């Protein structure tokens, strides 16, 4: 049957030719495009398929924004410009509003060959741009294809036919092979064969004359992309109604156990954790199509953190207990193409079968394969644990209204923040591992410094405006971002990086503490100051983060006096914190302060041990 | 238009740090002035057939030259960012003649009650009308310190064009847009401000016998336009009433006692209301 | 200042031995002596208190 | 708990949910388990043994 | 399928918990309410 492309449709691009594979991205912190050939093909989509999705958008006006950006840098010093700063900043805001207005108005229209479009990466919310003034990384005479948050003139593309069957002015049909030509570059988007050195199997994407064709694979219609409707590819929390607990999957005893976590929090729906997030999937005939959610559809639930699929299978342990009920128990299986992982969705009121599923409606889960209903059990998973927090979940053939779940939607911004935190933790760990051996390069130092600045702006909740990052003052920081930074092991990597330059591995530390006063280590001082700034921002007005940081007090004492800004962090930690100062202070810290007074006599140590006893 | 958009050079390095002969007109740009002049002369003497033949030619494909001229004016004057008080650094001594010619050609497209052309210009997709209102309201720098006559000519031509837009029509289909762009206040302060400049220049004498581009005449044209717009704005009607306790109304009484309304019937037996 | 903050809220474990050196007469003479800068005198005042 | 021909102020009942699935303002669905609370007594109707 | 309750509907009340059974009455002359557990249940009405 098929149909035409429309503005607002969500689709993926499949390279075909010399190298074939879906176009994807390396991460939120990296701005490179990658074709991965061994991940899968049209019949077998990649496991991390939500990365490979793009959204069709019309042209955006960038004139006023271009004027604002192109010389917002400091290049002159007079006293006759602030009025037009405000004036054309307001003009750029008005242009953004007009872009959004025309985007909403034009949504749904059919895309024809020869039109100009922009590709928006849903995972990153970043447009796909081609820079004509910059060469490619692994190729010499190509152009650089990257991702930009706001886009520019390089975001525009010609949608052109790869087949002589189609001609300019013809509507674009789903499944067609097209050619993506940038407006200002004139070279079709090319899926090169130059493998990336750092990520195995990744092939660079650049702009050069070639024969590559991008097969447009539909994933979601423009009319099925409603925020108020449950749909495939969403992230939800399965909240138990009566038990007032969240359905989580966590590793235990070298295996993944799905259970109902005994949340000790007074508020049931406050338990925001990264392991309670699930990826709703609607079963379709086409493996690469998502579609919408109907009351009579078939569903699959995918664990966001691990990628495993939720399934019910014949329990091996309690089956032996049946001969010495709960016929089957929920488990997490790695493969999601089986029939044991599929579920049926049952409403809680009188709702028509063909009607759309409301976004946050209570439901009942029925396992299609065994025709049983999900059920909550009080049997603890961790028998040996003195205070069990993992309750077994099984399924029973008898249906009841007590056992119901709530589909709590999760905003896309929260998912983007979680992914950014994961990527930042990974890159910080890699940088620390490289730095503890002293085999880094200048570009890596630039990358880690800009990463730390982005971390500062991320935790503080603000946006970059050219103001200094070290001496910036914000309002009360974002709370959930502080929670993310604690949970996603960002603090652990920060501590490891702070210990990295002075770490010894048998050949002596690569840097000396009192040697930081030289001019040759200005970037290292900058890195340490940014690390202590993110520490101070993370511990502010938060109990759990302060408790987490206070464990490293013995480590972070001995770096005071080297102008690494440990002063402000340690003062803030000791000032607005009362109980932690009671149970994490012993004679060791007092003796350390006394010794620091004795060797390097200066009043501020005296103030430090004076104000921590009052 | 493409050449202007690509080659426009507004230095925004003088634009982000401070108040806390070059690239002569191209041939493809210089040729616009004779083109606009010819297309103007095609429509003089209120030639109705050639006036409405430039918008719908009744051929296989129709090219609208009126919209294209409006877009040319919009792009040369500074697009949407120009109409936010940024006209000063988009208009130089080189392009004053071209903008003047565009304004005159647009006026003669609209002169005479050519309803279709007026509707087309007022309700166009682009934002030229905002540019015209910005020309009337906002001052120009640094042209406003060196060349007064050029700025006066620009303001006079913009006033004439807006009068031609609202010429002999009392429908509320085009006045609401102009009211949306500029509130009644700025109208009233512009009218007031023109009066002091006019009286100062008239007190000097030396052959000031009713100059065409005098600030007094520009203020009078603005007052006529406000009078025509007031039929769809009760707030503007209240502000236009003279004798108020607020000082500075002497301009309002001066303009109210020199403005006349009559009422004629056209050859096709329709009535039009004329303010002069 | 450290002594003053050390001897807060009826802390005899420091008062019993610190007071053995700084009697009322010495602190009060430091009070009257205008030669010293006023900050040191204020520290003496809070210590005596 | 008795029966009265004409009724009185004791005839009034609150229809309330026994399940956390339902909330005040939600329509009552056939087959639901509810709690009958008198207006002027405040004690749910009890099926004693 | 099911549906909502409406004013004017005729329905019975089934106790469930410590003691289960339909609420009934002893007679026209007696004004007492009674739950009879052994009369029947949802599958077997009294
Ligand atoms: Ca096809
Ligand atoms: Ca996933
Ligand atoms: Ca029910």
């Amino acid at each position: 049957m098929s149909s035409f492309l429309h503005i607002g449709d969500i689709c993926s691009l499949y390279a075909e030719g010399s190298t074939n594979g879906f176009i994807s991205t390396l991460g939120l912190v990296d701005d490179r495009c990658v074709v991965q050939p061994e991940a899968g093909d049209l019949n077998n989509p990649p496991k991390k398929f939500r990365d490979c999705l793009f959204k069709l958008c019309p042209m955006n006006r960038y004139s006023a924004q271009k004027q604002f950006w192109k010389a917002a840098k400091p290049g002159a010093n007079s006293t006759t410009d602030a009025v037009l700063l405000n004036k054309l900043h307001h003009a750029a805001d008005l242009e953004k509003k007009q872009n959004e207005t025309e985007n909403r108005k034009l949504l749904g229209t059919v895309i024809q060959y020869g039109n100009v479009i922009q590709l928006l990466h849903l995972k990153s919310n970043k447009y796909l741009t081609v820079n004509k003034r910059l060469p490619a990384l692994l190729e010499k005479n190509a152009m650089r294809v990257t991702l930009d948050e706001a886009g520019n003139e390089g975001s525009w593309f010609y949608i052109q036919p790869f087949y002589k069957l189609r001609s300019i002015g013809d509507s674009v049909v789903i499944g067609d092979k097209v050619v993506l030509n940038p407006v200002n570059a004139g070279q079709p988007l090319h899926a090169s064969s130059h493998q990336l050195v750092d990520n195995p199997g990744c092939n660079e994407v650049n702009s050069v004359n070639c024969n590559t064709s991008w097969k447009i694979v539909l994933f979601m219609k423009w009319s099925d992309n409603k925020d108020d409707i449950l749909k495939g590819g969403d992230v939800v929390r399965l909240f138990h109604a009566e038990q007032e607990k969240f359905l989580t999957c966590d590793e235990h005893r070298k295996k993944q156990h799905v259970f109902l976590r005994t949340t000790g929090r007074q508020s049931a729906t406050s338990a925001t954790s990264s392991k309670a997030l699930w990826e709703v999937e609607v079963v379709q005939h086409d493996p690469c199509r998502g579609g919408a959610g109907y009351w009579n559809s078939l569903f699959r639930f995918k664990h966001l953190a691990t990628g495993h699929y939720l399934a019910a299978e014949v329990d091996p342990d309690f089956e032996e207990e049946c001969l010495e009920k709960m016929v089957y128990s929920l488990v997490s299986v790695p493969e999601g193409n089986d029939i044991s992982s599929i579920f049926e969705l049952d409403p809680t009121t009188l709702r028509g079968g063909d009607s759309l599923v409301p976004r946050n409606s209570y439901v009942r889960l029925r396992h299609l394969c065994t025709n049983t209903w999900v059920h909550s059990t009080n049997i603890p998973i961790d028998k040996e644990e003195e205070k069990p927090v993992m309750l077994k979940i099984g399924t029973s053939p008898l249906k009841e209204d007590k056992e119901a779940f709530a589909i709590v939607p999760v905003s896309p911004a929260e998912v983007r923040d979680l992914d950014f935190a994961n990527d930042a933790s990974k890159v910080l760990g890699s940088i620390a591992g490289k730095l503890e051996k002293g085999t880094i390069t200048q570009n890596e130092r630039r990358s880690v410094t800009k990463l730390l600045e982005d971390l500062v702006y991320f935790v503080t909740g603000g946006t970059n405006s050219g103001q200094d990052v070290l001496e910036v003052v914000f309002s009360k920081p974002n709370r959930e971002r502080q929670k993310l930074m604690r949970e996603q092991n960002i603090l652990k990597q920060i501590f490891k990086l702070l210990q990295a330059p002075f770490t010894d591995c048998g050949d002596g530390p690569m840097l000396r503490l009192e040697e930081l006063g030289d001019q040759r280590h200005a970037p290292f001082r900058h890195i340490c100051r940014l690390c202590y700034r993110v520490l101070r921002h993370s511990q502010q007005d938060y109990r759990k983060n302060q408790e987490y940081i206070a464990k490293q007090f013995g480590f972070m004492q001995k770096q005071i006096g080297y102008d690494v800004l440990a002063e402000d962090t340690i003062t803030a930690l000791l000032h607005n914190n009362r109980k932690l100062l009671e149970k994490h202070i012993t004679a060791a810290e007092i003796d350390t302060f006394v010794s620091l007074v004795r060797k390097n006599r200066e009043p501020r140590f005296l103030d430090y041990l004076s104000d921590l006893c009052v | 238009q493409q050449e202007i958009k690509a080659t426009v050079t507004v230095n925004t390095s003088d634009l982000g740090n401070k108040k806390k002969d070059d690239l002569e007109m191209s041939a493809v740009i210089t040729i616009m002035q004779p083109i606009l002049r010819f297309l103007q002369l095609l429509c003089e003497n209120h030639n109705r057939d050639l006036q409405n033949f430039l918008r719908c030619q009744n051929n296989k494909t129709n090219y609208n030259l009126v919209c294209e001229t409006l877009q040319f004016l919009d792009c040369i004057c500074g697009s949407t960012t120009g109409g936010l008080g940024l006209l000063g650094l988009y208009i130089n001594e080189k392009n004053v003649a071209l903008i003047n010619q565009t304004l005159e050609s647009l006026t003669e497209y609209c002169q005479g009650p050519c309803h279709e052309n007026q509707n087309c210009i007022a309700t166009h997709e682009s934002n030229g009308i905002d540019i015209i209102t910005a020309l009337i309201l906002n001052d120009i720098n640094p042209l406003g310190k060196k060349r007064m006559d050029l700025v006066l000519e620009l303001k006079n031509n913009a006033s004439k064009l807006l009068l031609a837009i609202m010429e002999s029509r009392h429908d509320s289909e085009n006045a609401e847009r102009i009211l949306y762009n500029m509130r009644p206040k700025e109208l009233v302060e512009v009218i007031k401000k023109a009066y002091m400049q006019g009286e100062v220049e008239f007190e000097d004498g030396e052959n000031g016998e009713d100059g065409a581009a005098s600030p007094r005449n520009v203020g009078h044209n603005i007052y006529i336009l406000a009078h025509q717009l007031a039929r769809h704005n009760k707030e503007l009607q209240t502000m236009l009433k003279p004798g108020g306790q607020v000082d500075g109304d002497e301009a309002l009484e001066f303009y109210a006692k020199h403005t006349a309304q009559i009422e004629i019937v056209r050859l096709d037996r329709t009535m039009e209301q004329i303010v002069f | 200042n450290l002594f003053a903050r050390m001897c807060l809220d009826r802390q005899y474990l420091a008062i019993n031995e610190i007071s053995g050196q700084l009697d009322v007469d010495l602190i009060l003479r430091c009070m009257s002596d205008e030669n010293l800068p006023y900050d040191l005198r204020a520290s003496f005042c809070r210590l005596m208190l």
